[PDB]
Parts: C-alpha cells; structure tokens; sequence
C-alpha cells in the first residue's frame, strides 16, 4: 500500500490506543469494585486509621506542613470514588476523593468535603499530559487569617505576597488547587491526589502496624 | 536542598514544644535550621569518610560519625 | 559562508597547537533561543532589557585516537529599549583526563576558543531566533510540529500527500508565517562585552571517573581561582581596550587579601567585587544574575521559594556562600569577570567547518552524551569517546570530525620564554 | 578577633607504639597582654559510644601569657588500656587538644588515630585477650580539624549578654 | 518507645545524599539510625539557645537571626592553621 | 510478631484490611492482565500500517538518544537494516510468566557480503516476586545471532583468546556491540553488554509503545525543532 493511505490508517490506531485506555480502566471500575468495597467496609469498621498512616509516608515529606498536621489529625475518614458508570459527564480515567474532618472547636469547622480530578493529554492539540481539578469551597482555620489568601489586604507587599505564597502551600490551598496556575497554587498537588488514593495503600498497613510496635531499632 | 523540608520542620517543632509550648517560627528560621544542618552534616560526612579512610576501610560505620563529633570539639 | 578573507576556527586553533603535530576536534552549538533577562532590573531604572537571547557551545580536542580536553559555555545577547546592546559569555565547565599529552597547556586551548567566540559578530545570534512558544494553525496551511499529536501528525501527512501531492510546503516560509515562528533582531557589531565564571569543584567535571588517573592534573581551590584569573588577565593585555573593568571576589576572605591575590596579575584596573553587583549595600535580587545550574542563581530560586528575595542583602548572600558547605564550593572559591570593549571588533558568521549546528536540543545533548556519558576510569573511555563520535557523524550527518596541523614553535622573538616548555 | 591564636602544630613521633608517648610541638601567638591564665589540655577518646571513656593524657597551665609568637613542647604519657573497651581498643578513635582562656574554650584540634597490630596474623585473627605491645598507632598528622570558638578576652572591656 | 520518638527529619535517601556530598563511597546500614540521633542532638542544642534568645526578646516566633546567633556554639572548623 | 494479640472487633477489622490489600493487588493483576490483552490486538492493527512505511524505525532510533548512548555508532550500518521491531508481553502466552515479563523481536534486512538477513526474538524476565528475598533485577536468556564477518577480530566466539590484555580489549569492544546484548542475560556484571537492562527497558516502556510519538518528532517544517517536543 501507498504511504499516502498507510499513514491515514496508522493515525486511527494511535486514536484506537487511547480508546483502549478508557476500556481497560472501565474494566478497573467494574472488576476492582468488590475489593474496593471490602477495603472501605473494613475502614468504616476501624475507628481511626488515616490520622495514623499518612504522616509516616516517605513521599508525605514532599506535601504536608509542620503547622497543618494539627488540622489533618482531625480527619476521621477518606474515601476514593468513581463517577463514569453513574454519569456521562466524566471519563473512566477521571476520579473523586471524599474527606471527613471532626475539626477544632472555635478554630476550624467540622466538615465533609469532596474534590474531583480529571486527566488531560495531547489530543489533536499536543498540550503536555497533565492531571487537573476544580477548586472546592472549604472552611479555613480562624488562626490562619494572616495567610488565608481571601484576607490578605494587599498581595503586592514583601509580606503580603509571601503570606499568599505560604497560604497557597497549605492543605486548604490544595483544596483550591487546579493544576493550571504555574507558581500560583499548591506545588505537586497532582501527586497529592495520587497519594491519598493509590500511593498510600502499598504501605499504610505496614505503617499502622509500625505505630503499634513497642520494640526499638 | 539535600534534606526534605516538611518532616524536618515538624522535627523542629516536636524538639522545641518541650522547651516552649505554642512556640512559632519564621519560615526563614525553619529553613535556616535546615540549611545549617545540610552544611554541618555535609562537613561531618567529609569527616566521617576521613575516619573510614584513616581506618583502612572503604566503608563508613556508626563509629566514624561519632568520632567525627568528637573531632569537631563535640559540644 | 567560508569567505577566504575571514578566519576559520582552524586558523585560530592551529596557532596555539605544537608545530607540525596534527589533532582532531568536535565543536557544536544550539540554535539561538528566546529568554527572559539574565539579571533582574531595578524598578528605579530608565532602561528595560527589551529582549534577551541565549545559546550553548560545546567543544572536545582529540590527540592520537583519544580525547584530551572538553569545554562547555553559554552565550547571551541583551537588547535594550534605547541603550542598544551588549554580549555576555558565561562559562559552565571544563575537563581533562591524562590519556594523551602534548607540548601545549589547556590554558591556551581555553584562551584561543574564547577568542573564536569573542570574534563572532553578535548578529550571528540575532538574524533568526528560536521563540519560547509557537503558533502552528493560526493561518493556512497549518504546520507539522510537536503541537500536532502523533495521530494528527500522520492525518496531516496523509492530507498533504492526498490534497497537495507532497508533504513538503514552500508557502510556510513566507513572511506572515515567519512573523510569528521566528524572532529577528539587529544591533551594532562594536558593543560592550562581559565574561563570567564561578570557580567550583563541580565545574571541573565533564569526563566521569577521569580523576582516578594519576596522570590527570586536578585543579581545585586557590590554584583553580588563579588559573582562570591569569586567563582573564591574558585577555586584558591582548583581547580588550585599556579602559576595561575586571573583578574578583571570594567567600569569607578579607577584601585586601583578595586585592593581594591580584598583585600576581598584570593588568591595572583589576578590582575587588563583582561585575553584576550594581549597587553598594543592595538587595541580592538586583545584583545576582539568573544563570542556569549555578549555586548562586539556584539560591535566588530558594530565596523565591522562601519568598524572602525582595528583602535579602548582598553581604548576607556572600556570608551564606562562606557558611553553607552544602553548596559545595570548597576553599578559595571565586566569582570573577570582565566588562568592556574588546581590542578589535568582531566579524565572524562561523561555517559548518567551524561548528555543528544540530536541528534539535535533543540531538545536541546526544552529541555531548557520546563523549561526556562514557567512564574515564581507563584509557579505553577516551578511545571510545572518539571511535563512537566518528562513526556517529558519518552514519547520522555524512560528516568527518575537523582536523588540523599545529603551528606553534618552541621559540620566541618578543617574549622572555617560549610557551611550549617543561610546564606542558 | 581573638587576642590569643594558634600558628600551628606538628607531631614528633609517628607512626609509633600505642604505648609510646604522644610528642607534639605547638606554635601560638598573643597580640597583647591578657589578665587570666591560658590552659592547654590533651585528651584520648576511649570509645565512640560514651564520653565517660575519654582519658586526659596531659594538661599545661600558663599565666601570664607572653605577648608575640611563642612555642610549647609535649611528651604526654599514653592512655590506660585496662580502662579502654577491649573491642574498641584494636580500632579507630580520636586525640583532642583543647586550648582554653579563663575557663572558655576558644579552640579545639582533633586528629584521627587508627590502632592496628604490626603482625599479619593478629590483623587476620584479632584475639579475645589484646596484645598491647604489638598495637601500632597511626596519627593523621597531615589533616588536623581546627574548630575555633569566639569568647570574651577581658570582661572589664567586653560584656557578654548570656554567660553560661 | 511511642510514635513521637519516631518523628523523623531525614529519609534514608537524603542521609546517602549528605554522605555523597561528604565524598563517601559505601555505608553501614546502621548510619541510617546514627545520623538521625546525631541530628537530634545538633538541633536540640541549636533550638535551646535560639528559644532562649526568642523568649528573651519577648517573642513567640523564632527569627533567622536567633538561629544564626545560636549557631555560634558549634564553632567553625578549618582543615588547617593558615 | 508475638508482641500483640488481635481479638477485639476493630482488631478483627484491621486484620481483614491487612489481607484485603493482597486481594486488591490480585485484582490489580486481573485488570493488568486485561490491559496487556486489550493492547495486544491494537498492537497487531498498528504495526500492520507501520510495516508499509519507509525508514520508520531507523527514524524512531535517530530521535531515541537514550538508545544512541547504549548502542555504539560503529554498529549503525548494521542496525540501519532494521525493517521490523515488535515487543510482546509474555503473561498472555502462558501462566509461566508475570505481567512484568516481555519478549523483543527484530527483523534485519542484512548487508550483501558481511551480514546475514535475519529475524530474532529474545525473552526477558524481572526477579523478586511477592515474599522473595532475591534482587529485583532484569534478566534474559542468551539467544544466537549471525555476527558480521568483518567483526571476527572482536567477536567473543571467534577471537582466539580472552586472557591477554589485547584479548580483554577485543572481548570488551565485542561485548559493547548490539550482538553482545543478544548473549547478555543480566547475571554477569563486568563480563556482559553494559546497560543491557536499561536498553531492554527502553524498548518495552518507551521505543515500541510510543514509536509514533518519536516518528512524529523527526517530521518538521522548521530548521530548528527537528526533533524536539518539550
């Protein structure tokens, strides 16, 4: 066959590869579900887990602040949950995660929150493959009104733009994260989407048992 | 640079809580604690490897970084 | 191209090489590319760095079937909104290995390649320039690039062959395409020059494991500081006008002991400080240039991550270069540099026989990785760094390495001692 | 800044027996007349795991300090093996010279010492009972580590904000 | 004994990287313990001086000048006389 | 171990979670088995059109500069006869392999008078499964290939000696070649083709899964991006 016609067909294979990419993940959304549900059903019957596992992770080094751990300790529950068999609006390669915080009394409200996440790729337009999200409404700490972006008086200042640069690095500025604001939102916030849903689970039970350990190295 | 920031910063908090409850810090100070540690430990590792080399080992052992604490006047 | 009254790089390079001894070499350079300003302007200033342009040039000298030097250097041009223009050279790295030897010091290799760069007309980096970002579908026909996917790449190939009979288009060379796809600028060829260096252990590395060889001379600290200071000093009395500025500064050292190391050097207006340091008692933001893979420029970046950078003093930045062993500078580290007019005006537009100008930054990397990736623990690393680039340029570019005989005798008529003596 | 300062040190007898004295020749400088005494102390580290295993080999008191360049010589008696951990003894440790004025240490010098037997079969099979007469010490007399320390030099001229 | 004991400032990879910048080739695996114990002393020393200057200047917040001014205690160390 | 009992109603739940992680893994495997199998037919459909294009793979290996560091440019005249590259995931042919494991295929058009026209398939396998204490190394079985007749001065099979200094150099330069890697096996450091693991990983994670992406990087209208993409 002529190269003129053979190229037209090869392009349709590169487009069938990305359609297989959705099918092999639809099979993930179908076949994993009974060990996703079993796993969830054990963390609804354990009293508390996430306020033990997360701080010990070698990659958690990259993400969450000395000051912020007083707020993420109040996490009761974390669940990851898919939409694409319940909704036309979302790809099988997109996902959401749910948190539930008990709060600090007169400081940080008791709240359940969900953030959604969606994958981008070169598709006709060869823009760089990245993970992205929508901003979520969250109740910020009262102690954090010096670094809460919404109470900064003036973001031009040598103190005001540094208080903004602090504030955007919190776990609460991660809830405002989107993936789309270079140097203007939570850094590495995509890899925090992966850590709660996937990169935690290979070690969290090592880590739960490690905090039960009384022996010494 | 060489140390991972955010667990160091929390190490800095737990060690300090016991000398003052509810102490704060400047971001500049916490990173200074970190850049002093990188610079003291980089220096102490060049010392630990001279202990090893003087011992007629390739390999460093927990002996060698203590001896290097002693060589630099302990404190 | 290849004008007979213009200097080839062989007519420079052969003039310091040993007389009737023959050598081979590698020279390559990436295409001139769009950048932000090399230093941050102060808000108080009338000027704007209205365009800045950069690229990198790579070099390796071969003797007896094997490599014996490598050097790595960036070049910049700054166009002002009204103050015309200025060129800057910054040097990144250089290395030796000890597995061939000859009656010439790598000092004089360093000087003669710096003269080949000093003789480039800055308009050779300005006439057509690679933009930071590009538009490939804005007007018609659309362009095949890394903004089309591999699917849309092969759909547009199958469209160009079917509609237009060829993948090739002549049209997309016309000006309403190039108006966007390329920058192009013009300035005087007589302009202010700067040269910059930052003398540290990690700049003395391009041949991995090579320092294992007892035949290698390793340069460190105070001798590395002086060795390059005599190289800028060997420019100041031959390659520059006698009104030119030259600086030295060293972490933690007394400003008269720095002035005291400069009593070795010949040229008068050698001075304590720095060419980039604009103001006395100033913030490090307006005074520390934003160079690639330098510890000072990286520390301006960590002073942005902390976001202290609008407040941090230059004294305090230099005390941190003394105190932070983590930056790994070693003792008698130095910032050195020149600014002023070269003794003659530049002219080159270098040929294909002076320098390979590969059509991609991945390709340019790979041509380097062929030498600087190999393991110099052995003489057999220097033999492969040459047999492997050889067969590369023939089966990927139909090309030879450049080759040339040297000219330089062990005899003088105006100096008190020949160069090619026992110190070689 | 400091009034007294160290011009250098050299080691007279190495490599040597473990049970040889430690011979040093130290050269120092005083800018101007001090009031209190200066005191040199030389010590051996008996283990890396405890400071309670350090031995004083010698100490030297000088009051008043002679102004200008000035030199002092040592011949300090070696450390007691019976007080040293037997497993530690056939190994690397440090020797440390303190220099102190009016009870504030303004400089420390440390040197790495390696203890190994001069007989190949005790290098190859170290015994349970140690052969003290066959241990050779090797001092790193080319690579001193000189930790300097800022202090007060007269309290009637300078006020220390936080004395310990 | 409790998890608080086991809050760490440095990972095994970062201790190897510090080591690497001290020019080390090879490491006993017990250095991954020992370096964390040697940092726990370096910091609780620097911190006890710096909190003393912070208290004493009437502040809650520890400043970078209180850290550089605590770091005088460790001296400076030089491979020679001159 | 032996420090703690798990008798409470929440400690029963925790032990369940501590086994469910191995159930999750075991359906993460059933889904990776589906992934390998679903790619597999589009691997067939894709490469049917690749097989019609001129020079495709010589172009893919001219953009792939990580492979132009493992392969020595002296071999290039011989690797330029590559007409077909395939890669296949072994877990689909049998239970005897894992979803980690892969087999590489080449056809070579040859050069009249020195090098034979020839197809060649090479199996690879990673170590250290679940509960294992071995190293998680990449490893291969050694597989024949007809070497150019003009290499018989560096070819290990036809050099008369490996023990002199010369014979060590002749052996080193031989084992540095494309044909050294077909004898390579992942078990003999300093006696076999360097980086024969990183090579073997480039094919099965970059060169072959994204062959179009790198072909499409050499295709350009502009004299200064032929080829680059980020």
């Amino acid at each position: 066959n002529e190269h003129a016609k053979a190229f037209l067909g090869l392009a349709k294979c590169e487009e069938e590869v990305d359609a297989i990419e959705r099918e092999v993940e639809l099979y993930r959304l179908n076949k994993m579900k009974p060990v996703y549900e079993k796993r969830d059903a054990y963390i609804d019957e354990i009293a508390e887990f996430w306020k033990i596992v997360l701080s010990q992770h070698v990659s958690f080094a990259n993400y969450i602040r000395a000051s912020d751990f007083k707020y993420i300790d109040t996490i009761d529950k974390i669940k990851v949950e898919w939409l694409a068999l319940e909704s036309e609006m979302y790809d099988t390669r997109d996902f959401s995660i749910t948190f539930h915080f008990h709060g600090i009394e007169g400081d940080f409200k008791e709240q359940q929150v969900t953030k959604v996440f969606q994958i981008k790729k070169g598709k006709d337009d060869q823009e760089d493959g990245i993970l992205t999200s929508e901003p979520v409404p969250i109740e910020w700490p009262q102690s954090y009104d010096s670094i809460n972006p919404d109470l900064i008086k003036d973001k031009r200042s040598p103190e005001g733009k540094k208080k903004y640069r602090q504030g955007m690095k919190t776990i609460f500025g991660w809830f405002r994260w989107t993936g789309l604001k270079p140097g203007k939102e939570f850094p590495h916030g995509d890899s925090l989407a992966s850590l709660f849903s996937e990169e935690i689970y290979p070690f969290c039970v090592k880590y739960y048992a490690e905090a039960q350990r009384d022996l010494e190295d | 640079l060489l140390i991972r920031k955010l667990p160091f910063q929390r190490l800095v908090r737990e060690i300090a809580q016991d000398f003052k409850t509810d102490l704060r810090f400047q971001s500049s100070a916490v990173m200074a604690l970190q850049e002093a540690s990188e610079a003291y430990l980089v220096g102490l590792f060049e010392d630990t490897n001279l202990c090893a080399i003087h011992a007629k080992r390739v390999t460093i052992m927990p002996k060698d970084i203590q001896l290097a604490r002693r060589i630099r006047g302990e404190r | 191209g290849m004008d007979p009254n213009s200097m080839s790089l062989n007519d420079f390079l052969s003039s310091v090489l040993p007389v009737s001894e023959q050598f081979e070499y590698l020279s390559l350079q990436s295409i001139p590319l769009e950048t932000h300003a090399v230093v941050t302007p102060n808000k108080d200033d009338k000027r704007v760095p209205k365009s800045t342009i950069k690229t990198q040039h790579f070099f390796s000298l071969f003797h007896q079937g094997k490599v014996f030097f490598s050097l790595e250097v960036y070049v910049y041009v700054t166009l002002w909104d009204e103050a015309d223009a200025e060129r800057l050279i910054f040097v990144s790295k250089a290395d030796t290995n000890g597995y061939c030897n000859t009656r010439v010091s790598v000092r004089d290799i360093t000087k003669i390649i710096l003269e080949f760069i000093l003789s480039i007309d800055p308009n050779y980096y300005l006439q057509k320039v690679k933009p930071a970002i590009r538009s490939y579908k804005k007007i018609s026909p659309e362009l095949i690039s890394a903004a089309s996917t591999p699917a849309r790449t092969l759909r547009i190939l199958a469209r160009r062959l079917k509609q237009s009979g060829s993948t090739v288009l002549k049209e997309i060379e016309s000006p309403r395409f190039q108006q966007d796809l390329y920058l192009s600028f013009t300035c005087p060829r007589e302009i202010l020059t700067k040269i910059c260096l930052f003398t540290r252990p990690a700049s003395q590395y391009l041949f991995p494991d090579s320092s294992k060889n007892s035949k290698k001379h390793i340069l460190n600290g105070e001798e590395l500081m002086k060795w390059w200071g005599f190289i800028l000093d060997r420019l100041l009395i031959e390659c520059f006008q006698n009104d030119t500025q030259a600086k030295l500064r060293i972490p933690g050292e007394d400003p008269a002991r720095v002035r005291s190391y400069l009593r070795g050097m010949k040229y008068p207006l050698w001075q304590v400080g720095d060419i980039f340091t604009s103001k006395e008692n100033s913030l490090a933001v307006y005074n520390i240039p934003l160079f690639p893979d330098d510890p000072k420029a990286r520390f301006i970046h960590q002073l942005a991550e902390e976001d202290r950078l609008l407040k941090v003093s230059l004294s305090s930045f230099w005390i941190e270069l003394q105190e932070r062993q983590e930056f790994k500078l070693s003792v008698t580290s130095s910032v050195m540099g020149i600014s002023g007019y070269s003794l003659a005006t530049p002219s080159l537009f270098p040929s294909s026989a002076d320098v390979i100008v590969p059509k991609s930054r991945k390709q340019f990397r790979a041509i380097k990785k062929y030498i600087t990736g190999e393991e110099y623990d052995t003489e057999e690393g220097a033999i492969e760094a040459f047999t492997n680039i050889r067969d590369f340029l023939l089966l990927r570019m139909a090309t030879n390495l450049q080759s040339l005989t040297g000219k330089r005798e062990h005899r003088e008529r105006n100096q008190p001692v020949p160069a090619s003596n026992i110190n070689t | 800044s400091s009034i007294v300062s160290l011009l250098g040190i050299k080691v007279l007898n190495n490599p040597a027996k473990f049970t040889d004295p430690y011979e040093f020749e130290i050269t120092f400088e005083c800018l101007e007349s001090l009031k209190h005494d200066l005191e040199w102390k030389l010590t051996y580290v008996g283990s890396s795991r405890s400071l309670d295993h350090d031995q004083e080999l010698d100490s030297i008191l000088v009051g008043p300090v002679p102004v200008g360049v000035n030199k002092f010589v040592f011949s300090a008696d070696p450390p007691s093996a019976e007080l040293i951990p037997a497993s530690e003894l056939v190994s690397v440790t440090v020797i440390l010279l303190s220099c102190s004025y009016d009870g504030r240490e303004f400089v420390r010098v440390g040197y790495y010492v390696n203890n190994e037997y001069d007989e190949e079969e005790l290098r190859e099979n170290p015994p349970a009972k140690v052969q003290v007469d066959h241990i050779v010490r090797n001092i790193l007399a080319e690579k001193p580590r000189v930790t300097r320390f800022n202090i007060v030099w007269d309290n009637e001229n300078e006020g220390d904000l936080y004395p310990p | 004994k409790v998890l608080r004991d086991n809050i760490q400032g440095i990972t095994k990879p970062a201790i190897r990287r510090l080591a690497r910048r001290g020019g080390v080739k090879r490491i006993s695996g017990l250095i991954y313990e020992e370096t964390r114990g040697v940092l726990k002393v370096f910091l609780e020393n620097v911190i006890r001086d710096a909190v003393t200057y912070t208290e004493h200047a009437k502040r809650k917040t520890v400043t970078a000048m209180d850290v550089v001014y605590a770091l005088k205690r460790q001296g400076r160390t030089l491979y020679g006389f001159g």
